[PDB]
RNA sequence: AUUUUU
RNA sequence: AUUUUU
RNA sequence: AUUUUU
RNA sequence: AUUUUU
RNA sequence: AUUUUU
């Protein structure tokens, strides 16, 4: 029998770290000690909630549209700003610009937080145009967009992703643009997702009682291949 | 017939009348709590009549067991009861040398001497019953040294004896439940003595039912350096004891007509 | 069906025995019991299982610190003051606020003053300086029952603090108990 | 050797310990009992007052807002646990004379506030007929805008014991009797965070 | 012991009965043993002691009679006696 | 429910304490003689009604055939 | 330390706003002599249900 | 049943090295926790 | 499904010594850490 | 509530 | 990714 | 290299 | 030497 | 004494 030798306790080495307290881990907070008073858990209550389950997935918030660099007013400036929010003008040229802008995620409310929470994403981003003229305004509209592209100029579109909007009972045309860079993973707060132009095509056409202009919201959202990866520390504060 | 009818009666009437909300009114008719009944209980020798009961209570889970399952109380759960019968010493008189046989040496007051004072396990009990019948073991020990002799008669005589005793011709009371013991051989006798009396019970605290007593066979014959002081102890038992009609604490009560 | 007894009409001087799990019902009306935790929190065994304050010592000497433990009439222990009588595992959490020393620890519910003067078995483990233990003594009581009342209801405690230098400090003591048997409950307490 | 020992419930005598304390709840104690009735006709907290002949068929004879605290056993739950929920029992027992015969109705609205004489007619109420067995009761389901209430927060509501028919009497019986209120937690009750105390016993 | 330091109307809590006049005559106990020791000594008040409260005042009405008595009779649904000693001398079975 | 358990709850409590010596204590509930009953009577065109009636009587092993 | 504090909320749901939607967090140090200090105080959360997603803050 | 002896956790004997960190062994370090979410 | 208590690490209680050196017994020195790579 | 991990 | 060890 | 222990 | 525990 | 947990 084992009483050749005396029975004593398990020894072992502790490893680096007396009372580290790792609070980056999941699986380290996860398995912290319960102030409970039988360690125990709760039932949760989602119909109060209005819901049949709680939300597991922080993406598909990404994947919800948003006015980009909304404002009260139209662009002043002929659309030349960050402002989502501008006219379509039946004077303006049959190849004026009716918006013209550099794209960064944090111009978009819902993935500007994300942009303040990870630091890296990958996948495709979707504008959605929506022009609001009556029955009677008809007309097209061709939205381009230069992937990473930095200078602020307008240029010929024939080359850029763009989508050509006629008016019709459908007058929210959208945009997507596949993801595009040097790297797997693409800082979410960097280089420019591209230049986002809007040049006519045909002048907004109209009648005696109908709007000789009208008003455009430029929206955005992630795509279905959507993901974030490293969450950072914060560029900014919400209230 | 009537006057009782007032649960169906509206039960049914809702359930006759109810949509798919169902019933509006629900009516149920029974007997009060406090019904007109007699409860009736009796402990020993007593018997109590109440008219107007109440429902019994009692305390949470309880265990009417009484029994100490640990015992800081070891002894019999019967020792109680049975400590009357306990053997105890009835008697104890010096056996005075130079006493001729057929003196008497020392007698016993049968059967009130078991409660011969307030000291006696039975004294107790024996004070709350007027009627007793019983049966006796008397052990009656008589020391002596080995250079020393003689004889003692311990033999039981019922109250018949007792009365007639003069009547009676010593040497002949050998024909009584005795014990001729001869010293320097027995240091002690055993009388297993049964009620004997002419009478079913006999009166707490009476002498009836006899009496033991312890005589000289043959006087003491004491060498002269040996010991001249023989002491005679009589220890009595109940071999059964039965105390029967109730009576006020230690009051005379006559059984006997 | 429902009888009127269960509709609210009963007698209150046929209530006993103590105890009667009886149902109270009246039209859109049932006993519903609905649970928020996988748990109770109402058993004895868990709710007592959580400790709470109890009292705190500052000691300046090697002295011994001899106190009679009882139940609180102050936090949720006080849900024993319900109770007559207590018996069962009894934890005891103590706290040694010392820079250098050691802290020697025991129970009994011995009330001689004597058989502690040593120290000898009465459970002496060792909370080394600015260190806290929690020992739980077994019911090495001479009464088969603990009066849950009594200023000494729970065993005695005691510390023989072993310091080194001038250092000196406080030993703050709270408790809780492991599994409790307690029976007879007796009527609820007044406030002060 | 860190073992256990035989614990003895028959010197206790009872025949198992006392696992759950709930049971304890839901045992009746007298709101805000006193040694003398209430001498305001009722309209305090006194759950000990007179049901008196006098008092008109709509007359109150004991109005209150009913909190757990008013309670000797559950103000101790009160001060041990934070929350709780299920169904309150009130238990009324008037203590009159064979004779003596008359209906009171006593209501109550469900965490109301405001302490003043309203009609039953909508409130949860009981009609108490005298006769033999005259302790009637009243339950109160749960009703708060959570899953969980605070056992020492909003009242429980207001409990108000109207006069239905005057106290009828004769030569030889009381032209007023008295009366006592209990008050319990239900079958369904629980209690389930323990705080701080808000009171200290003696 | 604790007396005044329990309210009363919680009493309610012992094995009791809340018995109302004019309806019952008499109140029963089963009452088993209870104390914290397994035996008590004889002679003491060990064990506890049974009492009667006044839950509500006697209303008597004008004619009706008032001396009302109040009766305690007492049964012992097991004994056990087993410490031997003199008659009636005081000796502690305690500690 | 109550009011009446006066019997089994006293008569079984002791043949639960009970020892080698039986029970220390019975009891029993019931109904008492003078119960709450109406009686009915009727001869020749007559009809007595009584509502506190009591147990008729008659001699010893009496003969009605007359 | 890390401490795993269940809960023991009296509403069903927290709104997530609240100046309190987590629950207080209590700190009494036991000191010994004249020492003292400060206690820097950080959290997360361990399975956490979050209900009715509303529109993205402002930046201040 | 083990209820003879009063449930506790398991005690055991720390070996030398209160925070030793081996920077030798290879067999150490890929054993470090991650900083990983 | 144990999801009744809160996952929790293991909690052990340490046993007397820190981090004492046991340099009499062989069992305990061939258990010693390796600077080995 | 695979609402630790597979 | 036996890209801890067999 | 049962050159941790059986 | 179930001379750790069953 | 599933009087640690199932």
């Amino acid at each position: 029998m084992s009483t050749k030798y005396k029975w004593t306790r398990t020894k072992i080495d502790i490893a680096e770290g007396p009372g580290s307290m790792n609070m980056a881990n999941v699986l380290c907070t996860t398995g912290a000690q319960s102030v409970a008073l039988v360690g125990e858990r709760a039932f949760y209550d989602p119909r109060t909630a209005g819901s049949k389950s709680r939300f597991d997935d922080l993406v598909k918030i990404a994947q919800l549209f948003s006015v980009m660099a909304d404002s009260t007013t139209p662009s002043e400036n002929h659309g030349v700003d960050a402002k989502g929010y501008f006219k379509w003008s039946a004077t303006t040229a049959p190849q004026s610009i009716v918006h013209r802008n550099i794209v960064y995620l944090r111009l978009f409310p819902n993935l500007n937080v994300f942009v303040n929470s990870y630091s890296y994403f990958r996948g495709s981003l979707v504008l959605r145009l929506s022009v609001y003229a009556s029955t009677f305004n008809r007309g097209r509209l061709r939205m381009g967009f230069f992937p990473n592209a930095t200078t602020d100029s307008t240029s010929t579109l024939d080359n850029a992703i763009y989508t050509i909007c006629d008016i019709g009972s459908d007058n929210s045309f959208e945009i997507t643009i596949p993801y595009s860079f040097s790297t797997w993973m693409r800082k979410t707060n960097g280089h420019p997702i591209g230049l986002f132009q809007i040049e006519v095509l045909n002048r907004l056409t109209y009648n005696s009682s109908s709007p000789s202009e009208v008003y455009c919201i430029v929206q955005g959202k992630m795509g279905q291949d959507a993901r974030f990866f490293c969450p950072t520390g914060s560029v900014v504060t919400f209230q | 017939v009537g006057n009782e009818i007032g649960g169906n009666l509206l039960t049914k009437v809702a359930d006759d009348a109810s949509n798919i909300l169902g019933p509006n009114c629900f009516a149920t008719t029974a007997e009060p709590e406090n019904k007109n009944v007699v409860q009736a209980t009796t402990t020993v020798n007593t018997t109590n009549l109440t008219q107007h009961p109440s429902a019994p209570t009692m305390p949470f889970s309880p265990d009417f067991s009484n029994v100490d399952n640990f015992h800081s109380m070891a002894y019999d759960i019967t020792t109680g009861d049975k400590n009357p019968s306990k053997l105890v010493r009835l008697e104890t008189h010096e056996w005075t040398p130079s006493w001729a046989r057929g003196y008497q040496i020392t007698h016993v007051e049968l059967p009130k001497v078991f409660w011969d004072h307030q000291d006696k396990p039975a004294y107790g009990q024996s004070r709350y019953f007027a009627a007793v019948r019983c049966g006796f073991h008397f052990q009656v020990q008589v020391n002596v040294n080995q250079g020393t002799a003689g004889s003692a008669l311990v033999v039981y005589e019922p109250k018949p004896v007792v009365t007639y005793d003069s009547k009676l011709e010593f040497g002949a009371f050998t024909n009584l439940p005795h014990v001729l013991m001869n010293l320097a051989e027995t240091t002690q006798a055993d009388l297993c003595i049964p009620y004997v009396a002419d009478t079913n019970y006999v009166k707490t605290d009476s002498s009836d039912l006899g009496q033991l007593k312890v005589y000289v066979w043959t006087p003491l014959s004491i060498p002269t350096g040996s010991a001249n002081q023989v002491d005679v102890t009589i220890l009595g038992s109940l071999l059964q004891l039965d105390f029967q009609n109730p009576r006020v604490f230690a009051q005379d009560v006559n059984i006997y007509d | 069906t429902m009888s009127p007894n269960e509709l609210g009409l009963t007698s209150a001087q046929d209530d006993g025995p103590l105890g009667q799990e009886k149902p109270n019902y009246f039209l859109n009306f049932r006993s519903m019991n609905v649970d928020i935790f996988t748990v109770s929190h109402t058993k004895v065994d868990n709710l007592f299982g959580r400790a709470w304050f109890f009292m705190e010592h500052t000691f300046t000497n090697e002295g011994q610190w001899r106190v009679p433990l009882e139940f609180p009439k102050q936090g949720h222990g006080s849900l024993s003051l319900l109770f007559a009588y207590f018996t069962g595992e009894l934890n005891i959490h103590v706290l040694f606020l010392s820079e250098r020393g050691f802290l020697r620890v025991a129970h009994t519910y011995d009330t001689s003053n004597d058989r502690v003067n040593f120290l000898s078995s009465n459970g002496v483990i060792t909370v080394p300086a600015g260190e806290q233990m929690t020992l739980s003594a077994p019911y090495y009581s001479n009464k088969p029952l603990r009066t849950v009342r009594d200023n000494n209801s729970l065993g005695y405690l005691m510390c023989k603090p072993f310091l080194t230098g001038t250092s000196t400090g406080k030993i703050e003591v709270y408790l809780s108990l492991r599994c409790p048997n307690f029976f007879f409950p007796l009527p609820a307490p007044k406030v002060t």
